[PDB]
């Protein structure tokens, strides 16, 4: 049981663009408690968007996750400079193992 | 030291109001003609008084040389502590488990360790003056009466109002009074010596549980009471619900000697069950083929199990050990 | 029960346990 | 929170509707003592309470009037003159883990048992008819708390319940929250039926002329009749005298 | 504003054992849900254990289980992670993090906000 | 309506039965028969009720 | 009578019984006289989804 998230995407300023997490019936779908996270290379990975509708305090609006059925999608507008970074989506689950991972993105602008 | 309390300390009970009517009502006031315990406010400043079950505190002054209180359960951090502070702008009302000193600051305003508040609440100041102040902390609630008149208790009958009612729960066993002085120096300890105050005393009072005959006037304030418990006389005007009793004989009530004490007598314990021959065995039998017995029609104990076995393991699902001396089951197998 | 002579004339009062005798309670039998 | 450390929250100072509580949870049990919830949009109270705590599927029950268990004896026990409602719903989807969740706890051992609604958090391991063991277990001196270890398998009665508590008086004390119910505008010296903040009666009403203190709300003549009232609108106080009547 | 320094890891030999210390400023950590996030190197992150407030529920990463024991010092303010008989696969980047809701009436659901500053440990010959 | 509900969620058929009983002209029951008519006679009657 | 209605309402079909199920939605007389009958049944009216 681990998300499965894609390898990395590429556009210009101006773009949007969309990334897709799945999961099973248990983690994803069932408990809409995922979440999304960015990481610079060398720092602690950053909270993006978690509770999918609930973006957090600072975030660019640029960003908007949605969850269907098991299926999570993260939706990434406005292109900019600072998105060279890892995103990983995050999930709670009721089994042992509370919290699992997905294999990781990276969000490259050109 | 002592003096007896007037026919004081009479409050409005249920702020409904009524007209010209005499009511009885059941409730913790202050039985007339009790002393009460009187203390001085010059220098030890002031010893530790406890909150039975009550207060009526009053205190004679004009100077503002009393200030404010300090009550809880403990001088440690580790219980919420009240704090009732006057000013000449405001009453301050705390709660907060902030440890104090080993004697109360005198207020070189505050002298007291860090808090952890839980409720806070503000409002106007407490402020010849005879000062009357009535608290009860029975109902989960802190309740202030008071009352200020012109001018020992006077004997002149005077009724307190109820003004705040505070919903705060500390379990309230202590508390204590905060006082003041001019140009004097403040520190954690302090001698006998204090300083130098304006001529002031004040007076401590305790309620109880009493049954009080209230006369509310034509513009519904208290103008007199009768405790119904005082003595003979009192009792036949509370109930004949009348101030006023004529010449006869009247039958007020009933006396009835109380048990001095309780019994029980059940028959000598005697043909008891078979435990010391379940745990004592001296060759058991295999897992495979386990032994029951079933034990019944007989008197069993379970507190002499503690001595044999250093018991490495010993539980109970559906029961706890410490109550199962006491319950009578069908049959109990093993 | 309670003996009056009345509010007006004055406060005094004695009293009159009926079933008891005060062994077992000025004192008059 | 658990059961051994029930969490309490005043609300008061707002405008309370008990028609949006259908909403949230399936509601297994939703029952008053005192009040039937169906006229419970309409009265206004005195302070209402909310307790909140997850306890075992086979003691909803002991939350009830004076009954006797062990989740009313030394857990949390409320009065015999309770006035309220009591809510569960069972939650077996969020607090149960494999394994057990051991994160809700509650005494099994007490000297003595509880007043209503007094809640005891001290640590101490029980006794066992000697000086009790100072920090270890015998045949008794068992730790106080004891885990429920909830898993997905129970069978319902042992799943978990979360449940919540509401509590307030209803002595008609200076109201504080009321249901939604809007105001009308006043009438004076008509017959009419009138609803003063729960209060509800017929009679006509007067300008008053008798002095209220300021910390009254209400007014009685002999034998409890509400004689009088005042305005939780503009404060004017007012009288009330039941319409004329007579024998023929 | 609220940091959370690590100390405690390096370089090791396998079967030997260690002890993580992550200790947390601008807060209190006596009474905040944590747990631990593992990166080994070029992969994702990784769940290690996890802490209550109460400090009666503790649940471990699958693969640590048996070992790996986690405690806090309410005394020094600290959480401490001892990691104990290692091997080899165990070679990885260690996160201390911190649950957001951790007050009593959030209606919002879990998201770790605050991380740890993060030590690397190597284990080999 | 979803299979994995709460026990208070699931939904319930239902069928409700009304009749009067102030032993109007009886329209139906059987577990009996009837008895030949007694007169004169100290008798226990049950007359459809 | 018949209809389908949810799993714990089963209380709130009483003549003048509140809950939210007698008061408004369908209600019977307060001097009713009968029988009342609900099963729950999600096997043959609970589809997935
Ligand atoms: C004995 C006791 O409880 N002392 C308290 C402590 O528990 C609490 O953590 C602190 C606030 O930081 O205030 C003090
Ligand atoms: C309900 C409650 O807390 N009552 C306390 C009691 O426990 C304590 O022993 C006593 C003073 O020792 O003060 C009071
Ligand atoms: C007999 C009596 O006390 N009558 C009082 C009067 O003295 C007072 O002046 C008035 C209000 O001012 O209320 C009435
Ligand atoms: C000593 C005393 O109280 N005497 C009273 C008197 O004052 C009163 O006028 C009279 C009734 O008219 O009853 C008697
Ligand atoms: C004044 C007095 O004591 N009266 C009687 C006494 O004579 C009697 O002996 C006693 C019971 O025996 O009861 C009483």
């Amino acid at each position: 049981s681990a998300l499965t998230q894609p390898a990395s995407v590429s556009g210009s300023p101006g773009q949007s663009i969309t990334i897709s997490c799945t999961g099973t019936s248990s983690d994803v779908g069932g408990y809409n408690y995922v979440s999304w996270y960015q990481q610079h290379p060398g720092k602690a990975p950053k909270l993006m968007i978690y509770d999918v509708s609930n973006r957090p305090s600072g975030v660019s609006n640029r960003f908007s996750g949605s969850k269907s059925g098991n299926t999570a999608s993260l939706t990434i507008s406005g292109l900019q400079a600072e998105d060279e970074a890892d995103y990983y989506c995050s999930s709670y689950t009721s089994s042992s193992t509370l919290y699992v991972f997905g294999t990781g993105t990276k969000v490259t602008v050109l | 030291a002592y003096t007896n309390s007037f026919t004081r300390g009479v409050y409005y009970p249920d702020k409904v109001f009524r007209s010209s009517v005499l009511h009885s009502t059941q409730d913790l006031f202050l039985p007339f003609f009790s002393n009460v315990t009187w203390f001085h406010a010059i220098h030890v400043d002031n010893p530790v008084l406890p909150f039975n079950d009550g207060v009526y505190f009053a205190s004679t002054e004009k100077s503002n040389i009393i200030r404010g209180w300090i009550f809880g359960t403990t001088l440690d951090s580790k219980t919420q502590s009240l704090l009732i502070v006057n000013n000449a702008t405001n009453v301050v009302i705390k709660v907060c488990e902030f440890q104090f000193c080993n004697d109360p600051f005198l207020d070189f305003r505050v002298y007291s360790s860090a808090n952890n508040c839980t409720f806070e609440y503000v409002s106007q100041p407490f402020l010849k003056n005879l000062r009357e102040f009535v608290f009860k902390n029975i109902d989960g609630y802190f309740k202030i009466y008071s009352k200020h008149t012109p001018i020992d208790l006077p004997q002149g009958f005077s009724a307190l109002e109820p003004l705040v009612d505070l919903p705060i729960g500390i379990n309230i066993t202590r508390f204590q009074t905060l006082l003041a002085l001019h140009r004097s120096y403040l520190t954690p300890g302090d001698s006998s010596s204090g300083w130098t105050a304006g001529a002031a005393a004040y007076y401590v009072g305790y309620l109880q549980p009493r049954t009080f005959l209230l006369k509310y006037n034509e513009n519904g304030t208290i103008t007199d009471a009768v405790d119904c418990a005082l003595d003979p006389l009192s009792e036949t005007k509370c109930t004949l619900k009348s101030f006023t009793v004529e010449k006869g004989i009247y039958q007020t009530s009933n006396f009835r000697v109380q048990p001095t004490e309780s019994i029980v007598r059940f028959p000598n314990i005697t043909n008891l069950c078979p435990f010391d021959e379940v745990f004592n065995a001296t060759r058991f039998a295999s897992v495979y083929a386990w032994n029951r017995k079933r034990i019944s029609n007989c008197v069993a104990d379970y507190s002499v199990l503690y001595n044999f076995a250093p018991f490495f393991a010993f539980k109970c699902y559906g029961v706890s050990p410490t109550k199962l001396n006491d319950l009578c089951f069908t049959n109990v197998y093993a | 029960s309670v003996i009056t002579p009345g509010t007006n004339t004055s406060n005094q009062v004695a009293v009159l346990y009926q079933g008891v005798n005060c062994t077992e309670v000025n004192v008059f039998q | 929170a658990s059961v051994y450390a029930w969490n309490r929250k005043r609300i008061s100072n707002c405008v309370a509707d008990y028609s949006v509580l259908y909403n949230f949870a399936p509601f297994f049990a939703f029952k008053c003592y005192g009040v039937s919830p169906t006229k419970l949009n309409d009265l206004c109270f005195t302070n209402v309470y909310a307790d909140s705590f997850v306890i075992r599927g086979n003691e909803v029950s002991q939350i009830a009037p004076g009954q006797t268990g062990n989740i009313a004896d030394y857990n949390y026990k409320l009065p015999d003159d309770f006035t309220g409602c009591v809510i569960a719903w069972n939650s077996n989807k969020l607090d149960s883990k494999v394994g057990g969740n051991y994160n809700y706890r509650y005494r099994l051992f007490r000297k003595s048992n509880l007043k209503p609604f007094e809640r005891d958090i001290s640590t101490e391991i029980y006794q066992a008819g000697n000086k009790p063991c100072n920090g270890v277990a015998g045949v008794n001196c068992y730790f106080p708390l004891q885990s429920y270890g909830f898993r997905p398998t129970y069978g319902v009665g042992h799943q978990p319940y979360r449940v919540v508590v509401l509590s307030f008086e209803l002595l008609h004390a200076p109201a504080t929250v009321c249901g939604p119910k809007k105001s009308t505008n006043l009438v004076k010296n008509k017959c009419v039926n009138f609803n003063f903040n729960g209060l509800t009666g017929t009679g006509v009403l007067t300008e008053s002329n008798k002095k209220f203190l300021p910390f009254q709300q209400f007014g009685r003549d002999i034998a409890d009749t509400t004689d009088a009232v005042r305005d939780p609108q503009t404060l004017e106080i007012l009288d009330i005298t039941p319409c004329s009547f007579g024998g023929v | 504003q609220v940091q959370l320094v690590e100390s405690g890891g390096g370089l090791v030999k396998p079967g030997g054992s260690l002890r993580l210390s992550c200790a947390a400023s601008g807060f209190m950590i006596s009474d905040s849900y944590m747990n631990w996030i593992r990166q080994p190197p070029g992969k994702g992150l990784e769940w290690v254990s996890y802490i209550s407030s109460n400090g009666y529920a503790i649940y471990y990463g699958d693969s640590v289980k048996g070992r790996f024991t986690i405690s806090r010092d309410n005394a020094k303010n600290f959480l401490y992670l001892q990691m104990n008989s290692l091997r080899v696969e165990d070679t990885a980047v260690y996160y201390c993090a911190r649950e957001q809701p951790g007050g009593y009436y959030d209606s919002s659901g879990y998201r770790l906000d605050p991380w740890g500053q993060g030590i690397l440990v190597t284990v080999s010959s």
